């Protein structure tokens, strides 16, 4: 499932070429949010020592992220 | 106070934190207008029913039992309420609010029915 | 049986809606208008987080 | 805050534009009862509409959070039922 | 800049690239033939060099 | 339903990122991030409703992700195929 499929998801959520580029940049930003959140989740899991992450880890990470945003 | 945009901007600046960037201002879409007019129509119907039930005796003694004048004034106040509804519709059509609100996000009947259903399920689970 | 819906429905019908309607009608019929609107304003003001659905629940 | 600014808009509009206008109309019509009680029931209409606006918006927000709280209570009840 | 890249200059960074050479650097980055690593001694300065095209490890 | 995404969509989306950088996701974490994708999309649409040139890069600077347009088309380099990042570079 490519990034263009996520752009299709976003356009069907909101419903030419320049708006396609805008939505593609939006999909890239969404992937950046997910990657940063998962990186914070691993950082906190390694801080606690657990090999995997858990829902409370990533909930705390995303609350700390949205606190700054 | 008829200047809706200034009050909207002042209340958005007052009721939000200072780091909340309101960069994007959007006019209310047609579904917002439909939901607002539906809520206003239902609440005006309920209000006029309550008023005419509460003040029926003075209305009857002043008209000496003439129900035709009662219905004529009911129609006149209905016309006035519809005129005011069109006026406030025109005033909100020149307004700004984020487009995150849908029809299901603002409707009394749907949320009330959902609350009734979840309360019935809660009581049934408590019974079991 | 269904005791909990009966309790909650009895509260939300005969306890808060009846109280609001009776207070409004009695304040309207006490005399007058501006007096009633103002008094309703502060009694609504000080009853915050007390008549909410969380409190009845 | 969108519900809050909508409530503030309705409060300002009814409390400063329509209710004082109909109150002045009610005070003006001293010669004839018939227009006088017309303006009085107009005051009834606008004031009940303003109160209904505020109560309905606060009730929308309150039921929107109370439904989540009741859902949490329902999940707790289901867990206790499973353990039982 | 190309001569510094071929000779594998260790002082190459993003500072010597002008605004006109920014599309050229983007073309080079799209080739995936350069290492983009931020300097530990000077954060914010991305040290740039080509990957080794001759190794037989 | 129609607006929430699926679990397999998230596997196909971020499976390689959890593989190159070693991440282990149990099923509860998968359901949690499936729930969180909706909140992230709502927050992104609340922050950016309409799309024009300067506001998106200003918001992404405000997002704390980037510092310039160079970071924009370098982050697009690591998240897009070659034709799409070339098209974005032609757009920026």
């Amino acid at each position: 499932m490519d990034t263009e499929a996520l752009a299709n998801y976003l356009l069907r959520q909101l419903s030419s070429s320049q708006e396609y580029n805008k939505k593609l940049l939006l999909a890239c930003g969404f992937q950046a949010i997910l990657r940063k959140i998962l990186l914070d989740a691993r950082t906190r899991a390694t801080a606690e020592g657990l090999r995997e992450v858990y829902p409370y880890h990533i909930e705390a990470a995303t609350q700390a992220f949205l606190d700054s945003q | 106070p008829w200047e809706f945009r200034k009050v909207i901007q002042a209340e958005y600046r007052e009721r939000l934190p200072r780091n909340y960037e309101l960069k994007h201002w959007k006019k209310p879409s047609k579904i917002m207008i439909g939901s607002i007019l539906r809520l206003l129509e239902t609440n005006t119907v309920s209000a006029l029913d309550s008023v005419f039930e509460k003040y029926e005796k003075e209305m009857n003694q002043m008209t000496h039992g003439d129900n035709n004048e009662v219905k004529r004034i009911y129609s006149k106040k209905e016309r006035l309420l519809e005129i005011i509804l069109t006026k406030i519709k025109k005033k909100l059509r020149q307004a700004k609010f984020p487009s995150r609100i849908s029809e299901r996000d603002l409707d009394i009947e749907y949320i009330y029915s959902k609350r009734q259903f979840i309360q019935n399920r809660y009581s049934q689970e408590l019974q079991n | 049986t269904d005791t909990y819906n009966s309790i909650s429905n009895f509260i939300e019908n005969e306890l808060t809606a009846l109280l609001s309607s009776d207070d409004y009608l009695m304040d309207d019929l006490a005399g007058p208008n501006e007096v009633c609107r103002l008094l309703k304003a502060q009694v609504i003001e000080k009853r915050k987080d007390a008549m909410s659905r969380g409190k009845q629940d | 805050t969108t519900i809050d600014v909508l409530s503030s808009l309705f409060i300002n509009l009814f409390e400063n534009d329509l209710i004082p206008q109909a109150l002045k109309d009610f005070n003006k019509s001293d010669d004839d009862q018939f227009r006088k009680l017309l303006y009085k029931l107009d005051l009834r209409l606008f004031q009940t509409i303003s109160d209904q606006m505020t109560r309905d918006l606060k009730d929308i927000l309150d039921i929107n959070v109370s439904n989540n709280e009741l859902c949490y209570q329902l999940k707790q009840v289901l867990a206790r039922k499973e353990d039982l | 800049l190309m001569k510094r890249l071929i000779e594998h200059d260790l002082n190459l960074t993003l500072n010597d690239f002008s605004s006109k050479t920014i599309p050229i650097y983007r073309l080079l980055l799209r080739a995936n033939i350069i290492t983009v690593i931020e300097g530990s001694t000077n954060p914010g300065t991305k040290y740039i060099k080509l990957i080794d095209f001759n190794e037989t490890s | 339903s129609i607006k929430p995404l699926q679990i397999m969509d998230l596997k196909h989306l971020t499976r390689q990122f959890l593989n190159e950088n070693r991440i282990i996701l149990p099923k509860q974490t998968w359901s949690t991030i499936q729930e969180e994708s909706l909140n992230i999309m709502d927050f992104l649409k609340q922050k950016i409703g309409t799309l024009q040139k300067q506001e998106l890069v200003d918001s992404f600077i405000d997002m704390g992700i980037i510092n310039n347009v160079d970071d924009m088309f370098e982050l697009a380099h690591e998240l897009l195929p070659l034709e799409l990042q070339s098209r974005i570079e032609s757009y920026l």
